[PDB]
RNA sequence: GAGUCUGCGGCGCGCG
């Protein structure tokens, strides 16, 4: 095409990682960079599904309480830091996945001493777990599922094992979003839009991957005006 | 904005529009490059800022910063008391519980 | 929303009588000389400049950037050519709309303040 | 128990602003910064 | 379907006449009304493209603030009830039209008083031009373009002929948008978005129209993020 | 086809 449709919004891109990626798209008529961008935005922070650690089961421990010896932190310090563990699994066929993990003795235990597993990839490695003394004995269970938003671990309670702990879910695979609408030249008229969205990602899924997902919950939802009453 | 300047981008249709009713307001000096005149605002303790809902600026910088507010003590007077029926006084008979 | 602004009068604010006087005060505006709120009795030049025939079409000017709802311009309403902000015709509406007898409306409002 | 703070808990910083939560807004629609990064309280101007 | 497809956006609808058309549509999930009914707003007001009044040309008037003998109405009021004016053309040859008309004598100037143009219609007919007393002479030449939202008669400067006057243009036949977002109530979950915009039009074309319009304005929106560069 | 018995006076503090 020439004239008007082959002037068309240059999606342009530039991703480094999973974690961000820009992305530009111009020419624009006016005021439309801005109506794009903000919706897209409140989708991508809302709607896109992901994973967060869904329950965890300490062997000797009982309640969410308490302390491991050998162990410096306690059992909800560690717990916490299991909520910042992102992991991210390839297909449907993995609803819930629990990643199993047991380490003894003077060594740090970091988030790729889980064993892996076949489908599921930890993109939070380093991720510190707890700091093991001596005769320091942690073997636990813990649980992953995919969701979206957020639910309280009392919402869900989730009950693997009879002594196990939930834990509150935190589904956004995305951080933060970003959109700016600056001017363009296009030869005869000046008044034109821009819009660049930046998208950061945890690693879960990657921006590109984040915002074809937005677009078509958008678009599912632009079809629900079809049956009038 | 250092690092905005520097990741790629400059200022927003948005963040000029704020600009004009902040100078006719009389937050900036008029005459002066917006971005002389957002440090100027910045300076102030206000920014511009978003709606969010609506992606529209706010008309007008407001501040925004790092306030340390805590949480205080819920008594049994926070846990709300709501009572059908229960006990009653053994002298006078007015309910107790 | 209802409240009117003033910025600035160093050049001639007299339009009430020349034709050159809406000219050369209408481009000493678009220059950087005449504010579209200027001290000039009859209208400053931001009435010159705007005309609003329906009540709708004040607001629309608005949203698109053009004018300020607490800008001072001229709207055409029901039987009166009146020269009232777009926030003051903003909250006119309202109240025409809260309660539906839209005349009775503006009887017991002041949109002067 | 856990007590996430709800709309029912008050909070108050030491000049002597207080006030309870009325409203846990969603992050998505909330005042942000030109940065994506949004603010977490919104307090009423009127109170100072 | 049954579960949470049919769960779906019931589109209701309630439209009088071709002016005013409410449209409710729930359930949505979290804080999508407004995440819908903003953009398919900013679309409403500037996207739909119309018809409005750019330039008028009176005869033996030069200047926008003069007055016309035998006419009570000054060339102000006058021009500002032609942006009144709604015109409706029926195809893209007619890209700029300019309606003539000439009265004179004891007689009122309505819009159907304009000569009858090919491809051109004045849903209009009634609109008050002017009253003419007593040798009353009133010969105009009024433009008509088709645009988009709108544009100042300072930002196009029309010329037709030299001594004749811009006027400020009119393009949308949505006046006015509204939307709200009230709560619903869907058994499980309390917290839910119900979006009900109400749209108002000239006549021109109607609620429903409009809104269709939109809806597929931000459809082809989404699509120009096809290809990456 | 359910109903007894306890929690009072005072003191201190804290909220609106």
């Amino acid at each position: 095409m020439l004239d008007s449709k082959l002037k068309a919004p240059v999606f342009t891109v530039r991703t480094q990682g999973r974690e961000y990626g820009e992305f530009v798209l111009e020419p624009l008529e006016r005021g439309f960079g801005v109506t794009l961008g903000n919706p897209l935005r409140r989708i991508l922070l809302s709607s896109i599904p992901g994973t967060a650690v869904t329950s965890v089961y300490i062997e000797d421990v009982l309640h969410e309480f308490s302390t491991i010896p050998g162990v410096k932190e306690d059992v909800v310090e560690i717990i916490l830091n299991l909520k910042e563990l992102v992991v991210r699994f390839l297909n449907p066929s993995l609803q819930t996945v629990t990643l199993l993990l047991k380490a003894e003795g003077p060594k740090e235990v970091k988030a790729r001493d889980f064993l892996p597993v076949a489908d599921v990839e930890i993109m939070n490695p380093d991720l510190h777990i707890a700091t093991l003394e001596e005769g320091g004995r942690l073997n636990m269970e813990v649980r992953v599922d995919r969701g979206v938003g957020y639910v309280p671990a009392e919402k869900h309670g989730i009950k693997d094992r009879i002594n196990a702990i939930p834990v509150d879910a935190v589904f956004s695979p995305v951080r933060r979003v970003a959109f700016q609408v600056e001017d363009t030249r296009l030869g005869q008229r000046t008044d034109l839009d821009k819009l660049t969205l930046r998208i950061w990602t945890d690693g879960s899924v990657t921006p590109l991957e984040a915002l074809n997902q937005a677009v078509e919950i958008l678009r599912e939802h632009l079809t629900y005006f079809s049956n009038p009453q | 904005f250092g690092k905005r300047k520097g990741e790629g981008f400059g200022v927003d249709k948005r963040e000029v529009e704020v600009l004009r009713r902040a100078e006719k307001l009389g937050l900036v000096t008029p005459g002066k490059t917006p971005e002389e005149q957002l440090k100027e605002l910045f300076l102030q303790g206000k920014v511009v800022l978003y709606d969010g809902r609506t992606g529209e600026p706010i008309e007008g910088p407001i501040v925004v910063g790092q306030m340390f507010i805590m949480k205080l003590y819920h008594m049994v007077e926070d846990k709300m008391h709501a009572r059908s029926t229960g006990p009653y006084s053994l002298i006078t008979q007015q309910p107790l519980g | 929303i209802t409240q009117v602004r003033k910025e600035k009068k160093g050049a001639g604010l007299e339009f009430a009588t020349p034709e050159e006087a809406l000219a050369a005060h209408e481009r000493g505006e678009v220059a950087l000389n005449a504010p579209i709120k200027v001290a000039g009795r009859e209208t400053s030049v931001g009435r010159l400049k705007y005309v609003f025939a329906n009540p709708d079409e004040a607001l629309l000017a608005v949203a698109h950037g053009i004018v300020d709802l607490q800008d001072v311009v001229t709207v055409r309403y029901m039987g009166k050519r009146l020269e009232t902000s777009p926030g003051r015709i903003l909250f006119a509406r309202i109240v025409a709309e809260a309660v539906e007898d839209e005349k009775v409306a503006w009887e017991l409002i002041q949109l002067d303040v | 128990q856990k007590r996430k703070l709800q709309v029912g808990d008050k909070l108050a910083n030491r000049h002597g602003n207080k006030g309870v939560v009325a409203k846990i807004l969603p992050v998505e629609d909330m005042p942000h910064l030109p940065d994506g990064t949004p603010v977490d309280v919104i307090l009423n101007p009127l109170g100072v």
